[PDB]
This record gives C-alpha cells, structure tokens and sequence, in this order.
C-alpha cells in the first residue's frame, strides 16, 4: 500500500522532468516511464507518449498522475470533467510490483507511515492560555476573597499572582485541567510597578522567592517544569507583592506543522491559485477528504491518509505546472486577460 | 543441480557459500538467493514440486 | 531557461559528491560530470578534471560552478577577481540539450517558477496589528467623545473594546484599510479586571455577547472571520464592561518564508560567513541582486530570479565548502589565524 | 570522515526501500548493497541478506544499520542488548572507498559540515527581553528620580519610555548588555492612553519624535537598528507622553532550529516514541551525547556531532519503522499491545 503511493509519487515526479522536446532524460526516468507508461496504456488503453510535444499528449500524461494521484489516495472524485475521466484500473497498475520507485520516495512514504502511526512531543504553535474566556489587566492588583495568593490569567501565555504581605501558596491549579503538556518551559519576573485596587502605583520589593517541587528559582531564567510538581510563590516581604509567570513555550503529543520536513510549504504548493483550472482541480479533488477545499487547516492534520494526500497533490500540482495542461471541468469558467493577484483573490469564494 | 549450478560456461557470478560442506548452501546471484531452498526436506519438499 | 538553471544545479550538487579523490562515483554522476566537463572544456578551453587533486584543478571546478551558477542566475559580477574570469558562454553550456538534469533538479526549479508565479493563502509572521502608529493601554477603560461602543488598539494583536451599560455597535472598521486579509482568525475573551478613566477597578459581567455577521460566537474559542462580516459586540449588563479581541494569525497572498520548502535554511547557508573569501564572494554577487548582500531580507522575497538565485547560492557555498577553494578578490585580505566567532563578526561590515 | 557519514545515510536510506519481498528495485539500489553487505559480513562475520523474509535475517540488517549509524556518529553504547553487541570494525566498512554513496547524501552532509564550522545571521525565537529580572506594568506612567526620561521594560519583546513636557534623551541603553545582535528591528508607537502614577488617564499628543543616529523616523514602521547608533528619543509637547518601542524580531550568529533544513521534524522523528524497544534504543544512544535523551533540547545544539548523529537517528528511525525490528533490550519490558497515546505518554520517565 505505501509502496503503492511511493510509486505514484515516483511517476509523478519523474514527470515533472519533461520540461522541453528535445532534451535528454536522467537514465533513471527513461527506466520508470518507459515501464510505468507501457503498463498504464495496457489497462487504460489511452494515448501516454514518453514525449508529448502537441497538448492532447500533455494532457493524456497530466490525466495519467491525476489517476495514480487519487488512487495512490483512495480519492473517487465523481464527475468532474467532460474531457477527463477517472479509472479506477490505474491502482492495478500501481501495484505492480514491476513498476520501480526511487530511494528519495521510499524514506518519503517511511517517514509519513512512521510518525504517522505513533506519537512524540512538540512545540504547540499557540499560547497556553489560548482558550480562555476571562482576562485581567496586565499590572493590576486583584484578590480574590478570602484568599491571600490569588493567581490569575492576563493575556495568551501570561498569568500574575497577587500575593499580600507576608503570603504564600501553590498556584499549578491555573495550568492544569487545560491541554495535556508534557513539560511547560517557565520564566518568572517581579511586577515592579503595578497598580493598585485603586489606582495608585505600588512597588514589590526583592525577596519574593517561586519554588518548583521545593527547589528554590531564579527570576528570568526557563524552567522545566513537569505541570504535576507543586509551583509555590511565597512573599516574605512587608508589602503587597505581584510576579508574572509566562509560559514561553508547551510541549505536548498533538501533531504540528513540523511533524513531516517543510509540511507547511506544500500545503502552500497545494492551496495557492495558479489559475482556475487548477484552482477548482484542487478543490474538487479535497472536497471528498476531510481537509478544507480551498483554506489551510486551522488544525494541522494527524492521520496518513490527509498527509498523503497532501504531499501527492503537492507534487501534483508541480507536474500541473510543467505540462501546461488545458482542459474543461463542470463550474470552472477560465478569464483569459493575463491573470493578476486581484482576480485570484476572488477565486477564493 | 548444486554441481551444475556451479559449473559456469559463462562469465562467472558471485557465490557465497554456507558454513555447511551439504550442496546448495552457497547464494549464487548479483543478488544472492539462497540454493539452500532447493535441498531437500521429505517433511516439507522445499526443492522439488509442489 | 528552467532548463538551464535546472542542469546548472545539477552540475554544481554532482561536484558537491568529490569530498575526496580515489572514492567511486555513483555511476550516474560519471555520466552527468563526463559531458558537462566535455562540453565546458571545449566552450570555454579551461582544463577542468573529473577527478581534482591539486588545488588549481580544484579552483578550476569552482569557477565553473560559478560561472554556471551566474550564467543561470542571469549575473553579471564583473571584474572582481584576478584569478577569475567569469566566461559567460557558459549559458551555452548549460543550453546544450544531450546535458542531462535530475529529476530532484527539475522539481525544484518547477517549484520556484511554478509558486513564484501564482499567489495564494500563508499564515503571515507577525501581528495584525504591527504597522499602527498609535497603541493604548491594555486593560484600560477610553470612551471616545459622544461613542457608547469605542474599539481600540493596545498591541501587534490586541484591541479591547469599551462598552457603556446596555451599549451595542459595529467593531469591524478598525481592522479594515489594513494590509489585504483573507481570513482574520479571532478569540475574545472578557476583561473581568480592568482600569477606569480614574484609577478604580471595574469588573465586566457576565452577559456580554460577541456576534460575527448575525451568529453568536463563545468566548475563547477561534473564529474564521473574512474581514468583511459585522464584529457586533453587545453589552445587555447594567455596568461598564471592556472585552479583548485577538487576532492570533490572518492569512493574506503575500509571500511568506514558507513559499518553498525549507526556504529559511537555505537562506541561512548563504548569508553564512565561512571565510572571508566566501563572505566578499557572495556579498559581490548579492550586489548584483535587489537582495541584500549581507543581511537576510526583513521581507522575503517574491520574484523568481530572487528565489532562483538564494538556492543558487547556497548550493554554491555547499560547493565551496567540498572543494575548499582558494582565490584573490578585489578588496578582500585573508585572515589565516584559525577564524573565531569574533573575526566573522567583524566582516559584516 | 565526511565520506563515512555519507556512506553510512546511503546503506541504511538504501535498506528502506525493502518494503516487501518480491518487489523489483531500482538496480541502483542492488548495486549498492552488493557491495556494501559483502564487504560488511566480511568484517564482522554477520549474515546480512540483501532479501530478508524471516526476522533474524531483519535484524541482522537492522543491527548493521545501527553498527553503521553509530560508527558514523562516533558513538560506543557498550552492554544494553542481549541479543545486540557492537562491531567497532564497522568504522572500517565505511571507509572502504569502493562504497559510493548518493549525490543526495553528500550534499547532505556538506550541509551540516558547512553550517556547522562557521556562523550566520538568523532571526532569534524568542523575545528580546525574555532574560529579564523585572518588569512593569504596560502603560503605566514611571519617571526614575531625577530623570526627565525614563525607558523602562514592560514585556518580552516591549518597553515604554515616560517623557516629560518638553523632555529628551538617549535611550539605547536599556538595550544594550545582552545577547549579540547585529541588527534589531524595532517598531514605535504613541501610547495615546496612559495611566498616570495616581490612576488618571493622560492623553499623549502629536509630536513626540524618534529618531536613530540622527535621521528622523515615522511611527508605525519597521526599523533597522544596528544597536551601536544613537536611540533618541524627544517630546516637544506641553504635556507628559509615552511612547512603546517593540523589538519586532533581531538577527544574531546564534544557532537556531533553520540551521539545517527542516532539521525541527528530524528531531520530532527522533523523539517519537513508535514503541518501547525503540524508545529504549534512541534513548540508550543519547545517552552518549550532550542531547537529552527523550525531550527536545530548549537551545538548538551547534556541534558537527550534534546534528549528524540527530540525521543519522532520524534514519535510523525510519529504518526502524521499515524492517519492524524486534529484539530484547536491557530495562525494558515491551507491552506486546497495539499501544495507545496513553501508553505513550507514560513511556516518557
């Protein structure tokens, strides 16, 4: 199944090399198409040349990857095209086990498969505190009743705590219950000047010490908290005392945009306009996956399948560039004048 | 077939042979492949038919 | 033409396999280096060897690579060396047809023309909101003269809204006439805590409502927003109440650092110092360029040449690194004394 | 030394197109481990098959990888398999000249040997004044005794200057003493509505100019700081003001995650978990190196050492994946299960 892809992959690559008529081949392409081309034209019965020069060539080729494209996918994309049609045969020709794919490709699908199928800790994208649906000012003092150290959000990744003279506490209670981190990276620092419940500035004086899981910390400096140890503030100082915590990073298991090597620049390869052709191509093509037509996801995606996807479209798009294919397709009307970034930003609903 | 396998008319190929002196343990082939699977085991007949 | 570029970069990774001189070559390299060698030698009469030894013939493969490596940049560096002379029939190389160029080769340059040419949507690096000449204090109650509703910034990504008791009213105006957004994705959250016109802490009650174009939205939660639906905010509360709204990223057809594939990392290998040879080497050549010759770009680029050119580069300077090369240069005195993070420092003007 | 670490990337990204038994390889690939697998079981006396089907003849392949990996890296992990012993001989393998390796592989390598023996200028990830003992309140009036300015630190990336009427003054200070920057892009604006240090709002008119090394700049825009010039600040104004100056990004020859390309998923793919008896193994394995054996370093490593032993894990990994090893592995007891991202997360201490 992955060899399958890999193949497609390596077909699809392999004709992105025909860029001119007369040109020699690499001797590995002319070893995979030479193969690939013969079997294809032996269940689909179409017109494949090894080297288009007139344009129903070219297209035939581009209708080619387009098959292998979706079956290396599980995508049937419905009617979509009068000049185009989809056979479902061309999976048959990618499982055979004849057809050669290259080394690049194989480690490509391996790696996909690989974390894929598992979990690993990263970098999250966004603030901690991303989710939540109360803030506080930024400097202000504010005490809860009847509570000594009062911890309390104040921006994406930032909280404060108001500790009265004198006071102290735990405070982990505010990270917890939110996400699943695996380490949350710390870095503490003394509100020097701050106001009060009525306005007035107010200065915390040295001494105020935060201790992780009992270890005494500096201020200024990351720190590897595990999100379980007991985060305590304690303020032996003879006034009012207030000290910011940021959370300048989280690790955690959910998926990012950097579980597969420059994820991001294919899915920009895959979502960008070229013209309407493509563009509704594209669209048609991911309104049967669960990824967003014509939008990046909001949420990088987890599952082989939508990675796959991406990368085979990605590469697709590339052999789309290349070939120069024109053809019809159902709700696609194309504006010949010279495209420009105006018309291209109205393509997008 | 072990001798005949090793009689090389033609320009010869690289023959890896087993620690066992038994015929057909060498792994002649660019690409190796095991003789040893044409021995002959009664309990299984690896080498002949079937 | 891409042709060409893609055999320049072919020409220069297939040098990049000589780190040493007995080692054997990947059959396929000895077929790529035999004509292209064979064909340079006899359109420029240099004496270039397949397999370098000494240092002049070392030298010598360098300043082919160069010369290709301009030739299909379209460069011109002049006179700026003593020892080089850059021939520029070496496009006539690099035209020649029976040259042959890697599959990996065709699909990068295919890449580059092929984004470098179309738009489409990116994440965008930093805040909505960084281009403003005004900023106001967060958490801090502003009521504009005769307004019961008053928008208004108070960093890169934050604005905070002002609401008199039973207020309501359109937001949406303060985003607009910025940049050109495709997508602003949104989070509000409520300012439970914040300052009023006087010093006094005010608390904002639970009540207010955010409505994006009719439909009413949750706090801390993302929303899509296109830029061009009605931000409605709504305070059914009998007291002042202040909410946050951030922009946590906006999408727009501008360019980003992820148009190709690890475009950041190749960038980095060529505003890399090295030595001072390479350093002045690369910086005459940026000169020639609308890219900054030392610097990495504050915007990154847009134009295929631009593009073309980086990853040119930083193949180049991979090639420099295997062959280590060694030339006079216009304006340029070597510093043999082992090189420290202090002398690289020092060179970039 | 290069030529070995290239040798040892190409056998084991060479064992993972062994996705199935009978599929036909690019003879490439078979020329290649020919003579790699020959000269390998002639040194260490192993039974590597260029076919494997069994298991022991896949871990047999596996463990040479790893021989290799090791080797190539410069690593010696002693006793932690029963079933495993390490084969110092391996080096010798990787030396022999009649091994080739890829062109892929070399300019892999030339990549990390190049970056990695030299600096280069590379937007830093995280805020500017994220070292900060203290910091104060955003939009909070602060004049120091005797100063008629008064820069002072406000956030990770912020600060705010209190003028009085008619005050100015050099602020370039509070900047300088930390880091190394070359060049700091700044952005400043007028905090139209601050607090004052009784609670009151004060408005900061129109007026108020910065301008760097003497040139005069606008509000609102991009500026490029080389640090060393003159930070001026001025208030021509009647009245108290406040303006913001943000330190968008800055470039320093620090080290970042964009040194190598998409170096950020080589080292998620290491640090993924897959299953126990690899968790195990890659732990086992840093814990020879200035890596953490299973969290992502905080700082980017800089050593030659560093980064080509995370590439060859990286594949190693994937190799991993592809052969579906299974062997036994001091303290570590496999759960035989599916696993679960429960499972997972536990794994890690």
């Amino acid at each position: 199944m992955d060899t399958i892809a890999a193949r497609a992959l390596t077909v699809m690559r392999a004709c992105a090399t025909l860029q001119e008529a007369r040109i020699v081949l690499e001797a590995n392409v002319m070893e995979i198409l030479g193969i690939a081309i013969n079997r294809y034209n032996g269940l689909t019965l179409r017109g494949v040349t090894m080297r288009p020069t007139s344009l129903a060539q070219r297209n035939e080729m581009f209708f080619m990857c387009l098959d292998m494209m979706l079956s290396a996918a599980g995508i049937n994309v419905g009617p979509i095209s009068p000049d185009y049609t989809q056979h479902m045969a061309t999976i048959g020709v990618l499982a055979t086990p004849e057809i050669p794919f290259t080394t690049e490709a194989a480690n490509e699908i391996a790696r996909v498969t690989g974390e894929t199928s598992t979990w690993g800790p990263a970098r999250q994208p966004y603030g901690f505190f991303l989710e939540t649906e109360e803030t506080f000012q930024p400097g202000r003092w504010f005490m809860r009743a009847a509570q000594a150290a009062t911890a309390v959000v104040c921006g994406p990744d930032m909280i404060q705590v108001s500790l009265n003279a004198g006071a102290r506490g735990d405070v982990q209670q505010i990270f917890q219950g939110r996400n699943d981190p695996m380490m949350i990276y710390l870095v503490w620092r003394r509100i020097e000047n701050f106001a009060m419940a009525q306005g007035n500035s107010q200065q915390t004086q040295a001494g105020v010490t935060v201790s992780v899981g009992g270890v005494d910390m500096r201020a200024g400096r990351i720190i590897a908290w595990d999100g379980q140890a007991a985060l305590h503030v304690r303020n032996p100082t003879q006034q009012n005392a207030m000290v910011q915590i940021q959370v300048v990073f989280y690790i955690s298991m959910d998926k990012t945009l950097n579980q597969y090597p420059a994820l991001t620049a294919e899915i920009f390869n895959v979502y960008s306009f070229r013209d309407h052709t493509w563009h509704g191509l594209r669209t048609a093509i991911r309104n049967r996956t669960t990824l967003p037509n014509m939008l990046p996801p909001i949420f990088p995606p987890n599952d082989r399948d939508s990675i796959l996807t991406l990368l085979l479209l990605s590469t697709l798009a590339d052999v789309y560039t290349v070939l120069r294919p024109e053809f019809a397709m159902h709700g696609v009307n194309p504006m010949p004048g010279p495209l420009t970034a105006a018309i291209a930003r109205a393509a997008y609903v | 077939l072990n001798d005949y396998l090793l009689y090389m008319y033609n320009t010869r190929v690289q023959v890896n042979y087993g620690p066992t002196g038994e015929p057909l343990d060498f792994q002649i082939g660019r690409n190796q492949y095991d003789c040893n699977v044409f021995r002959a085991d009664f309990a299984t007949g690896t080498g002949y038919n079937g």
